[PDB]
């Protein structure tokens, strides 16, 4: 099964230099690009670094740049990120996705389990109004968050993805496009939306799927995620 | 251009890259389509120079690459399948054969290819067979070495 | 007879005899090399619709003959006013350009062609005889770059020239120095006669040596490249024969009356047209040899 | 003293059903379709131009969104273009170089590929990798195949050259209903838009109809003297189309079971590749071995408009399932979409 | 029997096969051209339609 186990991290001293070594064993790594997701304590996602297929790309975060380097061993099946000058809001949680671009692809849509690094001491902007909503199970819960700009595109596709974040586990792809449904999610899931106004609406509450809810834009880099919404029995 | 369709464009040019590769990789091989009896030492010759479907055959003799497709694997109708095997630098011929040579030497296909005739026991090539193979190959080479003359010589216009 | 030029003695002749036998020798020329091009290009970018590595060659020595035949009309008119350029300044230098320029291009590219045969012939298996269509662009591109790069010392050298009561816009004066516009000349036709004559002489050793003259189409094959390195050799012989004869008047004597330089000088410019039915003549065997 | 009575029964079974056959053919479509006003030239111009292929395409597919096409060639290559954009989106290399044929499954998921190894290996597109990976290889055709085709995710029917067509189920691998109706080698396919029925052009001049369920022959056509190289159903699913080498297409009729008009023209000499309708049944492109395809039309035989931008002769065309386009692989290694 | 075999398969199936329901020629002429009429404006080829909706373009 798939599987993306990364390395490193515990402790560091401020304006110091890590390195994370992120592994996929057993499966094509030349044909995927990967994504550095770094999560701030009890915060929500923000994008760091992306390697292209064959390292022919490479795009930092604008509060990261020059600071950070991100690099692909194929061979080996490693991906690595260089930190130079840890400052002290560095401290957080980095996972490693995968993510596979073609006509009719998913990307986003594993994610590794992460591994915590402690610090001891424009763009696209999306908005969730929403923090917290506590439903009972049974009955169908709809989730909003709207962008700066409009996601559609003169192709006619929106970029506009979902993910669930289960309590103690990393977040998974289940819509992607603001329409479709990632393989393996259950068809209760269903989004829509236009433009500015995206939402996500769930036919009943289930027992495992209480969680957290983000929604990324992907037209261009760098991706903002928006602060997670929260939902509770 | 989104993200999405540039790193898509930038998949689809390492598939580019990939393609070109493998195609700059197997240019320089020649194919050879065996045409026989099917009794008369066609296995034999086979083997002195290599030293369901249809047997194919591999082996370089001088920074050239050749593959032997071997059709009495198949006993179909020939000229049925005629169309896929349209394209071939020559046909090596192991001496119904004159029905055999009649209908292969006026097909419309094969209105360019030569044909390449071996006696064991468009221009057509003659060699009588020794106990030593390098003649043998030196004479196939040789004649795919005009065919390809040829074929150079009608691209560039000359011919 | 005598001037000076960028502080050098040069002898410029403006004499009877040049619009005699130059102007209807070039307007032939002209109307020719028009109708020849105009059907080359239409076999070539709308008739047909295949392009392979030589046809770019062949295409690129068509556009650089069709570039210089348009630039002929105004030689025509040039030598018909008797050495009196009527146009202006920009213009003069622009065509003096356009001259070298395809002139060189249309050389290097007989070269080319030339050695793209030799490599089709004797060196079958070899790598350039199956290159892409980016590549041979791209070697296209950086020869016409070279052409370029030769040439704009004559875009920017000297403007027309006020001489008696006439002004003069020419650039194969003959000056007592040595630059490198002679030496280019000299060069543009050695090193290429050299390597056309080595790549013929192999194709024709190695077609004969691998008994290949039984065959009908590759007899008009070789008779062919035969006659086009001839052709290529008596259009370009006269005026290399001419320039190293002034050369040697030169260096001998030379700065003197310079009377002498005028009995061989109207020899050096009418077979300098001569070059251009080299332009008129590549159409008739080198497109126009399909059986 | 059985041969010549049953040989007997079988000229006289035939010449009654000619009779009865002729019985109807009082009419002919040209004077039907004399008052019906012609569509008049038609300019179809390359739209796009496919290349990354180094050797003569083979066959050619639209998936059923009608914006991919999967393409094979000699080099045993399988290429999975994006026609609006024409950037690859997979490059899958084959175990064999001489594939014959190609296919798409109706959903997009599964894709076929097949030649003369006798397989039609079936390809597994949307995998938890990046990679396509062989998802089976359907054995027991004793000759070569020449067209595999997709009623579903997982039911494919074949066509080989051993006089037999087969219905295949992919899990098992095991063909459940087998077709042996021909007497000469098969060489086309065209599934029915309802998905029940089929024709596959035989060897022997006649093409032959059957049922997906039953496994029999129901009706048999003939009116051609070579053999048939193509094969095409109208998009209401009651006529279709027979190229061959006598340079001639041949619409028939399931219902009427006969030919219902023909198209001729002696300018062309030259035998059939491949023949594909429109989406409304009225242009009948037919890709001939001269060096260059020309549309028809469906109902007054009017050489419309010809396409002509192909350096060697074109193998195999098809058009969208939504009508807007045509593509015509060719000899020359260059897929071509007409609009 | 591989002859005799032979000939009863072929009477089998040139005797069911035969001619069952059959309709005139110009019953399924008529029916063409009312299919191709009921579709002339959906087809795309047949009516060249404007750059603006073509997904194909320069
Ligand atoms: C356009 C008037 C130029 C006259 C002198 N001249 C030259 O300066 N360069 C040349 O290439 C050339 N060819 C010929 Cl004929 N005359 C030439």
């Amino acid at each position: 099964d798939v599987q993306l186990v990364e390395s490193g991290g515990g402790l560091v001293q401020p304006g110091g230099s890590r390195k994370l070594s992120c592994s996929a064993s057993g499966f094509a790594f030349s044909s995927f690009g990967m994504h550095w997701v770094r999560q701030a304590p009890e915060k929500g996602l923000e994008w760091v670094a992306y390697i292209s297929s064959g390292s022919g790309t490479i795009y930092y975060a604008d509060t990261v740049k020059g600071r950070f380097t991100i690099s692909r061993d194929d061979p080996k099946n490693t991906l690595f990120l260089q930190m130079t000058s840890l400052r002290s809001e560095d401290t957080a949680m980095y996972y490693c996705v995968r993510s596979i671009y073609y006509y009719g692809s998913s990307p986003f849509d594993f994610w590794g389990q992460g591994t915590t690094l402690t610090v001891s001491s424009s763009d696209i902007v999306m908005t969730q109004a929403t923090s917290s909503v506590p439903v009972t199970p049974g009955e169908s819960v709809s989730i909003s968050c709207r962008s700066s700009k409009s996601l559609l595109h003169s192709n006619g596709n929106t970029y506009l993805y979902w993910f669930l974040q289960r309590p103690g586990q990393s977040p998974q792809l289940l819509i992607y496009r603001m329409s479709n449904l990632a393989s393996g999610v259950p068809d209760r899931f269903s989004g829509s939306g236009s433009g500015t106004a995206f939402t996500l609406t769930i036919s009943r509450l289930e027992a495992e799927d209480v969680g957290v809810y983000y929604c990324m834009q992907h037209l261009e880099y760098p991706l903002t995620f928006g602060a997670g919404t929260k939902l509770e029995l | 251009l989104s993200a999405e369709d540039k790193a898509a464009v930038e998949r689809s040019k390492m598939i580019d890259r990939n393609l070109r590769e493998d195609g700059e990789k197997a240019a320089r091989e020649v194919k050879l389509l065996l045409l026989g009896a099917g009794e008369s030492g066609k296995s034999t010759i086979v083997k002195q120079m290599k030293i369901t479907g249809i047997v194919e055959t591999h082996f370089t003799f001088k920074d050239l690459h050749f593959k032997m497709f071997d059709v009495g694997g198949q006993r179909s109708e020939r000229k049925k399948w005629i169309h896929c095997f349209e394209g071939v630098t020559a046909i090596i011929f192991c001496v119904e054969s004159m029905k055999l040579f009649d209908s292969i030497c006026n097909n419309k296909w094969f209105t360019d290819t030569s044909i390449i005739l071996f006696l064991n026991k468009k221009e057509i090539y003659t060699h009588f067979t020794c106990a030593t193979d390098t003649k043998n190959v030196q004479f196939v080479f040789d004649a795919v070495t005009d065919v390809i003359i040829k074929n150079n010589l009608k691209d560039c216009g000359l011919f | 007879h005598f001037l000076e030029i960028d502080k050098k003695n040069c002898c410029v002749f403006r004499d009877d005899f040049i619009v005699k036998v130059l102007p209807p020798v070039l307007g032939l020329e002209f109307i020719f090399g028009l109708l020849g091009n105009g059907l080359a290009l239409w076999i070539f970018c709308f008739h047909l619709k295949s392009w392979k590595s030589s046809r770019i060659f062949l295409f690129n020595l068509a556009v650089a003959d069709f570039l210089l035949i348009i630039c002929l009309p105004f030689l025509m008119d040039n030598y018909v006013r008797r050495w009196d350029w009527k146009f202006g300044d920009i213009p003069c230098r622009l065509m003096l350009f356009m001259l070298a320029m395809n002139r060189q291009g249309s050389i290097i590219f007989l070269t080319v062609v030339a050695v793209d045969r030799y490599f089709r012939v004797v060196h079958p298996h070899h790598a350039l005889n199956k290159i892409s269509n980016r590549t041979a662009a791209i070697i296209s591109c950086l020869l016409w770059g070279i052409t370029i790069g030769l040439t704009v010392h004559l875009l920017k050298k000297k403007m027309p020239i006020q001489n008696g009561g006439a002004n003069l816009c020419s650039s194969f004066s003959i000056c007592h120095t040595f630059q490198w516009h002679e030496a280019m000349f000299l060069l543009e036709f050695f090193l290429p006669l050299g390597i056309i004559l080595f790549c013929s002489a192999r194709i024709i050793w190695s077609l004969r040596q691998r008994q290949m003259d039984r065959h009908a189409k590759i007899k008009r094959a070789i008779t062919f490249i035969m006659v086009v390195a001839i052709v290529f050799v008596i259009c370009f012989l006269p005026s290399v024969v001419v320039r190293i004869r002034i050369f040697w008047l030169l260096h001998t004597s030379g700065t003197q009356n310079c009377e002498v330089y005028r009995s061989v000088d109207l020899a050096f410019f009418i077979t300098l047209s001569f070059t251009y039915m080299n332009s008129m003549l590549d159409p008739v065997v080198y497109y126009f040899s399909s059986p | 003293s059985e041969l010549d009575q049953l040989r007997q029964e079988a000229e006289q079974l035939k010449n009654q059903i000619r009779d009865a056959r002729k019985a109807c053919a009082d009419a002919t479509l040209s004077q039907i379709t004399n008052n019906i006003d012609p569509v008049g030239r038609i300019q179809m111009r390359t739209r796009r131009t496919l290349r990354g292929h180094l050797a003569k395409i083979y066959a050619m597919h639209w998936g059923t969104d009608s914006r991919l096409l999967v393409s094979a060639s000699q080099d045993g290559k399988l290429i999975i273009w994006d026609s609006y954009t024409t950037n690859k989106v997979h490059a899958i290399p084959l175990r064999s170089s001489w594939v014959m044929t190609c296919a798409y499954a109706p959903s997009g998921n599964y894709v076929a590929c097949g030649g003369l190894d006798n397989i039609c290996s079936i390809y597994n597109l949307k995998t938890r990798e990046g990679n396509v990976r062989v998802s089976r290889e359907l054995a027991g055709h004793t000759g070569y195949l020449s067209c595999c085709r997709f009623l579903d995710d997982n039911q494919i029917v074949t066509s080989s050259g051993d006089t037999t067509c087969a219905l295949w189920d992919i899990e098992t691998g095991q063909q459940t209903t087998t077709f042996t109706g021909h007497t000469g080698d098969v060489m086309s396919l065209s599934l029915a838009p309802d998905t029940r029925l089929f024709v596959s052009g035989a060897c022997d001049a006649s093409a032959k109809l059957w049922d997906v369920r039953e496994g029999m022959c129901r009706q048999t056509f003939t009116g051609h003297e070579s053999d048939i190289n193509a094969i095409c159903f109208f998009p209401n699913g009651n006529a279709f189309a027979t190229g061959s080498d006598d340079a001639t297409c041949r619409l028939f009729d399931l219902r009427a079971d006969q030919e219902l008009m023909t198209y001729s023209h002696d300018n062309i000499i030259c035998g059939i590749t491949s023949v594909s309708f429109s989406k409304s049944g009225r242009l009948l492109l037919a890709g001939y071995d001269d060096f260059n395809c020309n549309v028809w039309d469906a109902l007054k035989a009017d050489r419309a408009g010809v396409l002509a931008g192909h350096d060697n002769r074109v193998s195999c065309l098809g058009v969208t399932d939504d009508g807007m386009a045509v593509a015509t692989g060719s000899w020359d290694s260059f897929l071509k979409i007409w609009n | 029997t591989a002859s005799i075999a032979q000939a009863r398969k072929l009477v089998e199936q040139l005797k069911m096969e035969a001619n069952i329901d059959r309709i005139k020629v110009s019953k399924a002429a008529a029916d063409l051209m009312a299919y191709c009429e009921a579709h002339a404006k959906e087809d795309p080829l047949l009516t060249p339609v404007p750059a603006s909706e073509n997904p194909f373009r320069e």
